[PDB]
RNA sequence: UGGCCCUCGAGUGCAAAGGCAGAAGGGAGCUUGACUGCAAGACCCACCCGUCGAGCAGGGACGAAAGUCGGCCUUAGUGA
RNA sequence: AACCCGUCCUCAGUUCGGAUUGCAGGCUGCAACUCGCCUGCAUGAAGCCGGAAUCGCUAGUAAUCGCCGGUCAGCCAUACGG
């Protein structure tokens, strides 16, 4: 556990190493550095106070835990209520107007 | 599960089915409590105790003084007085019953001190 | 900051507190932790020695005490094993290690588990004893394990009251 | 013929002894498996001629 | 305890949190580093209910329009 | 792997019967008595075979010692 | 746009790859659930140049880069024609 209950590698840069966190994408990784206005150095070489200053600011977003829970309840909302989009999840099939005649190998494989 | 007192009694019976007190070689058994020692010399054929030596005897309670429990030095005194109490009765041979406890420790000092003079075992 | 927290916090604060909860007629009727048995079963331990000799050292650093190569009680072909071969990895924690281990449990390893929302309070067996299951051991700051806590409690209520005071976050 | 009867000879007895006590050599015979015991079989057993226990080893 | 067959376990091994000595425990390693110690984790400070319902969608309907 | 309850329902290399629970079952440490020279007295019984064995000397193992050991819990594993 | 200059990424399912899904929004339109196109975030599948087989191309061609248009309120166009 480097930060956020995940062991991040220590060789990569800072921008392209927070992205392994489940709640941090490519834009959020930049917004954090831009808010802290610090230079994108290595992961291991970073100071303690600066690295400490990251550990306090990252916790403001839906990083992990509630993020995966906020999604799973949302998909659970559609299943119990039996929307059209909810039944397709139960069927293991898409719900955004895709054609199902010759494609959708992702969900069919993920049965 | 089994407690210390229960396992102690089992270790004493497995010993007793081999050692047996007789007029020619009585049975010397020991009982150590959390605060006292105790010894008996028995002829099992007669079911009678010939001699004994306890921690509560006046001839030795005035001499020794322990706070928590009887030490190795105490056992050396019990083996000494019981020996002098045996030779006056006219018996030398004896079978050693270790009371279910291991031979190592204070039980060894009691046997050696008693074996140091007078007795044959 | 003190040396031993649980050992001192228990005798001074908890025993007057837990006695008032159930109103025991004697102080010796209070329950207390006897031991903590940490099991780790591997069926494929008979194949490799590196995975065996290494994992035995992994738990040792977590506990400060060597594990034990636990052997099979009987042979059976359903899982392709033989009698006398090692199947499980176990160890006994008593005295100060069980408290020092518990400090490393509630505060170091148990919080670092992914998606943590408290341990099941229904894991009691019905005689005061308690158990825990893990998938990983890297949560300890140094594969799974079955931690079996023993207690002298008759019912589970005083145990649940006992364990809850020493952290043990229950849902 | 996995199991076999093995012959044990005394290590210490000499041939054609000119002593007055007794002349000869001690020799026992026992069972011994080959695969379960590929090595030799030496044991300290009694020797009537040597008046003591001696290491009787396999003659072959 | 047998002599040569245990690690170098000790007592009062300190535990820093970015130089903050929250407390000390016994362990084999020299020191520790933690960020989920007691209070940083929400489940301890929280009610420990472990159950949320996503109360209502009417709030999404009414608050957004206003 | 932890605990609770019933207690001999397991196991004792193999067939069965009989026996064995702080055990004859299950482990650990040291060991070769799986000896030499005998043997009072018994069981069995057409004959020839077969079985148990106190105790004595010798030189030894284990045990602190008392004491135990002349192959295996017993009965088939053999040929004048 | 490919391209030139400069910083970083150094052979990794990766700063390759962008499927699938949730949330929050916009435009067209009487109407966007089945069944439109887009934005902002977060998720980050398979896939390491590909069997037996098989297609195109003989010069500004093949290969590769992007631009426009028609139908059209809007657009499932990665198409069609340039
Ligand atoms: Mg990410
Ligand atoms: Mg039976
Ligand atoms: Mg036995
Ligand atoms: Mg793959
Ligand atoms: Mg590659
Ligand atoms: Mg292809
Ligand atoms: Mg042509
Ligand atoms: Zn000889």
């Amino acid at each position: 556990v480097r930060v956020g209950n995940v062991e991040i590698p220590n060789n990569k840069r800072v921008e392209y190493s927070l992205q392994y966190i489940h709640g941090i994408g490519r834009s959020r990784a930049r917004q954090i550095l831009c808010d802290l206005t610090l230079e994108n150095k290595l992961t291991k070489e970073l100071s303690e106070d600066e690295l400490l200053q990251v550990r306090d600011e990252v916790t403001k977003y839906m990083i992990e835990g509630d993020l995966r829970r906020f999604n799973a309840i949302a998909i659970r909302r559609l299943k119990e209520i039996q929307c059209y989009r909810g039944v397709r999840h139960i069927q293991g099939l898409p719900c955004r107007g895709q054609r199902t005649k010759n494609n959708c190998r992702t969900l069919k494989r993920g049965k | 599960a089994h407690t210390r007192r229960e396992d102690r009694t089992a270790r004493h019976v497995r010993i007793r089915k081999k050692v047996e007190g007789t007029p020619e070689r009585p049975r010397l058994c020991v009982f150590r409590s959390n605060k006292h020692l105790y010894v008996q010399v028995i002829d099992d054929t007669k079911m009678h105790t010939l001699a004994a030596a306890s921690t509560m005897q006046k001839a030795i309670s005035e001499n020794i003084d322990y706070s928590a429990g009887p030490t190795v030095e105490v056992a050396q005194k019990i083996g000494e007085m019981i020996a002098k109490s045996c030779l006056e009765k006219g018996i030398t041979k004896v079978a050693f019953d270790r009371g279910g406890y291991p031979y190592h420790g204070r039980v060894k000092a009691l046997a050696d001190a008693a074996r140091e003079h007078g007795l044959v075992f | 900051e003190t040396i031993n927290r649980l050992k001192t916090n228990y005798i001074e604060k908890m025993v007057p507190l837990l006695k008032e909860e159930f109103s025991y007629s004697n102080i010796l009727e209070v329950p207390k932790v006897v031991k903590i048995v940490v099991n780790c079963g591997i069926g494929d331990a008979s194949q490799n020695a590196k995975g065996l000799d290494a994992a035995i050292n992994e738990l040792a650093l977590i506990t400060g005490q060597r594990p034990v190569k636990t052997k099979a009680k009987t042979s059976i072909a359903g899982f392709k094993v033989r009698e006398g071969m090692t199947l499980g990895i176990a160890v006994t924690l008593r005295g100060n290690l069980m408290y020092s281990f518990l400090d490393r449990l509630i505060n170091l390893a148990l919080p670092r588990t992914r998606d943590f929302q408290g341990v099941n309070p229904n894991s009691f067996d019905g005689h005061g004893n308690y158990s825990v299951g893990f998938r990983e051991q890297s949560v300890f700051p140094e594969r799974g394990m079955d931690v079996c806590i023993t207690t002298t409690a008759k019912t589970d209520k005083e145990a649940y009251k006992l364990l809850s005071l020493m952290g043990m976050p229950f849902r | 013929d996995v199991r076999v009867k093995v012959i044990l000879e005394c290590t210490g007895c000499v041939r054609k002894s000119v002593n007055k006590g007794s002349r000869g050599v001690s020799r026992y015979i026992t069972q011994k498996n080959r695969h379960n015991t590929p090595s030799r079989l030496e044991l300290r057993k009694f020797c009537p001629y040597c008046y003591k226990h001696t290491i009787h080893g396999e003659i072959k | 305890r047998k002599s040569d067959i245990h690690p170098e376990f000790r007592e009062d091994a300190k535990v820093y949190c970015n130089g903050e000595l929250v407390m000390t425990t016994g362990g084999t390693q020299k020191d520790y580093t933690v960020e989920v110690w007691s209070g940083n984790h929400p489940f301890y400070l929280g009610n420990r209910s472990a159950l949320l319902l996503d109360a209502d969608q009417v709030e999404k309907f009414r608050k957004k329009y206003g």
